[PDB]
C-alpha cells in the first residue's frame, strides 16, 4: 500500500482508524506497530478521556489508603 | 494579587546532513576519492539522530505528565474569576486559546531560503508531536488545576469548590480563611484586572519572547555559515571542482581536492561540536521546565523567587513556539503601619508569650495580631501560653489579660 | 571501538602503515606522506577527547542531581511535588548498582473516596463559625467536621472552630449548631 504523511511516504503499512500508544515513531502524530501478522500505522492516543463533576457544594473525600 | 510571565525554551530543531551532496556534489570523481578517509560520516548521522530522539524526549518528559485527560464543565463559574482567555475556545480551527494565539503570532516569485538550502544537503525533520497535542496536554493540565487542585498529581482527581481552594491556599501561605470568604470580590477583581494587564502587554509589547528567537536566530545562523563555508578556496585555484579538472593535470588536482576535501570535513566537525554543546544547554533549560511544571502547577511551592515574585498562590501553563510560558499569581502586602512591641507580657508574676501572632500597640491598649495582616484582638489565655517568671525576658512589659471563665462564674 | 578502527585509514597517502612508506621512498619525498597520516590520527584523537569531555559533563550533571536526591530524600522527608516519588512522600532507601545508585520510595496514596456536601461558614447566634484544620461536610441530614486527606467525622464544637463577624457577608454559608463543651457540666 501507500500512505502520505506529512514525513513522506509510507509503503508496506496498512493505515487504521483506532489509536494506541505509540511502538514506532514516525512522526507527525503517526506511528507504526506489528500487531493483528501485519504492520499497521495510527495515529498516537494520548490517553483515556475523563470529566470531573464540579458543582457548587460538592466535595470528594477519600476514605482508604495504599 | 499579582500575575507574572515566565518564558521557558523546551526543544530545537531536528536538521540531518547528507554528506556526500555537501561535499563533493554531482561529481562521481570526488564520490570515488572520498571513500578514502573511512569512517567520518556514520560518526556525523549518530550524533544528529541522537540529538533529535533527544528533542523529542525532552518534550514529552515537559508535558506529559497526565494520565488522563480532563474536560472543564460547560458551565463557567468558579466562583467570580473569568479564566475565559486561557480556556480553549472552540470557534477556532486549532482548538486553541486567546494569549496563545498571540504568542504564535509574536515570534516568526523568488526562492525560499528553506528550499536553497534542502538542495545542498541540510534537511529539517518534523517533531513526533503536532502543536495540537500540546494544546491539548496544556488544556487538560488547566481543567484538572481548576476543578480538582492539587489532588490530581497524587492520585485521583477530587472536586472541590475554587472558593475553598483559595481559601486553603491563603492557609498555606500564612493567612487565615476569613480573609479571603470577606474580600472575595475584591481578590476576583483584581485578578481580572491582571489579566487584562497581561493582555494588553501581550498585544502591545513585541520583546518578551526573546529566548525563543535567540533559539531560531542561533541555528539559522550556524546553517549560514555552514552553507556560506562552500566557496573558500582553502589554498586551492578554485572552488569549483570541474573547472580544477579540466584546467590542469591529475597529479596536481589530487592536491587540490585533497585539501577541498579536509577544509569541508573540518567544517562538518565544527557544525555537529557546536551543535552538541547547544543541544546540551537546551536539555538543562528542558529539565528546569520540567521541575517548574511538577513543583508550581500541580502544588504549592514554598521556595522563594521560584514560582513567582512574592507570595505563591498558583501557576498556569501556556505552550510557545519551542518553549512554554508560565502565569504565576502571587500576593503582595501593601499599605503598611508603624507599631510598638514587647516580646512578652509579665502578668500575675508570670510571663505570657503569642502563641501564634505578634504583641502589639496602638499607644494606650495591647493587642495581638497576625503576622502578615493588621487584625486586633484581645490578650486572653486562648491565645497565649506561659513559661517562667517575668524576671529573666529583656524587654517585658506589664499589662493585664482576660480570663473566659471567671465572667461566667459570676453570672 | 571506532578510534581503534580509524588506524586503517590512508588519508590520501600511499599507504595505510608506516614501514613500507619508509621503505620505498627517499627521505625528500616520504614527509608529505608521514605529515598527512600523522595530521589525520592527530585529528582523529583530539574529536574523540572531545567528545569524551562532554559526556563527562554529562555524568557530572547526573551526579550531582543523585547527590542532591540522596540528601533530601533519604536523610529527610521532602515536601516537594514528584521528587521523590508519586504521591505524598513517605521515605526512601538506597542501594547500589555498577556505575549508578537506584532509590526505593515509600509514599502514601489515597483511594475509595465519597462524594458529600459541603459549606463554608456556619451561622450561629449570629456569628460566623470557621473551621480551624478540617472541612465541614454533611451526608444529607446533619452537618461534621472532617480532616481533608481521612475521613473522621466529628461533632462541630468551640473547640475545633472560631468565629469572626456577623453571618451576612460569606456566601454560602448555612444554617446549625455548635455545640458548646462547658454549659452541660455547669449546669449538672
Amino acid at each position: 500500500n501507500v500512505f502520505q504523511t506529512r514525513a513522506g511516504c509510507l509503503i508496506g503499512a496498512e493505515y487504521v482508524n483506532n489509536s494506541y500508544e505509540c511502538d514506532i515513531p514516525i512522526g507527525a502524530g503517526i506511528c507504526a506497530s506489528y500487531q493483528t501478522q501485519s504492520i499497521i500505522a495510527y495515529t498516537m492516543s494520548l490517553g483515556a478521556e475523563n470529566s470531573v463533576a464540579y458543582s457548587n457544594n460538592s466535595i470528594a473525600i477519600p476514605t482508604n489508603f495504599t | 494579587i499579582s500575575v507574572t510571565t515566565e518564558i521557558l525554551p523546551v526543544s530545537m530543531t531536528k536538521t540531518s546532513v547528507d554528506c556526500t551532496m555537501y561535499i563533493c556534489g554531482d561529481s562521481t570523481e570526488c564520490s570515488n576519492l572520498l571513500l578514502q578517509y573511512g569512517s567520518f560520516c556514520t560518526q556525523l548521522k549518530r550524533a544528529l539522530t541522537g540529538i533529535a530522539v533527544e528533542q523529542d524526549k525532552n518534550t514529552q518528559e515537559v508535558f506529559a505528565q497526565v494520565k488522563q485527560i480532563y474536560k472543564t464543565p460547560p458551565i463557567k463559574y468558579f466562583g467570580g474569576f473569568n479564566f475565559s482567555q486561557i480556556l480553549p475556545d472552540p470557534s477556532k480551527p486549532s482548538k486553541r486559546s486567546f494569549i496563545e494565539d498571540l504568542l504564535f503570532n509574536k515570534v516568526t516569485a523568488a526562492r525560499d531560503l528553506i528550499c536553497a538550502q534542502k538542495f545542498k544537503g541540510l534537511t529539517v525533520l518534523p517533531p513526533l508531536l503536532t502543536d495540537e497535542m500540546i494544546a491539548q496536554y496544556t488544556s487538560a493540565l488547566l481543567a484538572g488545576t481548576i476543578t480538582s487542585g492539587w489532588t490530581f498529581g497524587a492520585g485521583a482527581a477530587l472536586q472541590i469548590p475554587f472558593a475553598m481552594q483559595m481559601a486553603y491556599r491563603f492557609n498555606g501561605i500564612g493567612v487565615t480563611q476569613n480573609v479571603l470568604y470577606e474580600n472575595q470580590k475584591l481578590i476576583a477583581n483584581q485578578f481580572n484586572s491582571a489579566i487584562g494587564k497581561i493582555q494588553d502587554s501581550l498585544s502591545s509589547t513585541a520583546s518578551a519572547l526573546g529566548k525563543l528567537q535567540d533559539v531560531v536566530n542561533h541555528n539559522a545562523q550556524a546553517l549560514n555559515t555552514l552553507v556560506k563555508q562552500l566557496s573558500s578556496k582553502f589554498g586551492a585555484i578554485s572552488s569549483v571542482l570541474n573547472d580544477i579538472f579540466s584546467r590542469l593535470d591529475p597529479p596536481e588536482a589530487e592536491v587540490q581536492i585533497d585539501r577541498l576535501i579536509t577544509g569541508r570535513l573540518q567544517s562538518l566537525q565544527t557544525y555537529v561540536t557546536q551543535q552538541l554543546i547547544r543541544a546540551a544547554e537546551i536539555r538543562a533549560s528542558a529539565n528546569l521546565a520540567a521541575t517548574k511544571m511538577s513543583e508550581c502547577v500541580l502544588g504549592q511551592s514554598k521556595r522563594v523567587d521560584f514560582c513567582g515574585k512574592g507570595y505563591h498562590l498558583m501557576s498556569f501553563p501556556q505552550s510557545a513556539p519551542h518553549g512554554v510560558v508560565f502565569l504565576h499569581v502571587t500576593y503582595v502586602p501593601a499599605q503598611e503601619k508603624n507599631f510598638t512591641t514587647a516580646p512578652a507580657i509579665c502578668h500575675d508574676g508570670k510571663a505570657h508569650f503569642p502563641r501564634e501572632g505578634v504583641f502589639v500597640s496602638n499607644g494606650t491598649h495591647w493587642f495581638v495580631t497576625q503576622r502578615n495582616f493588621y487584625e486586633p484582638q484581645i490578650i486572653t489565655t486562648d491565645n497565649t501560653f506561659v513559661s517562667g517568671n517575668c524576671d529573666v525576658v529583656i524587654g517585658i512589659v506589664n499589662n493585664t489579660v482576660y480570663d473566659p471563665l471567671q465572667p461566667e462564674l459570676d453570672s
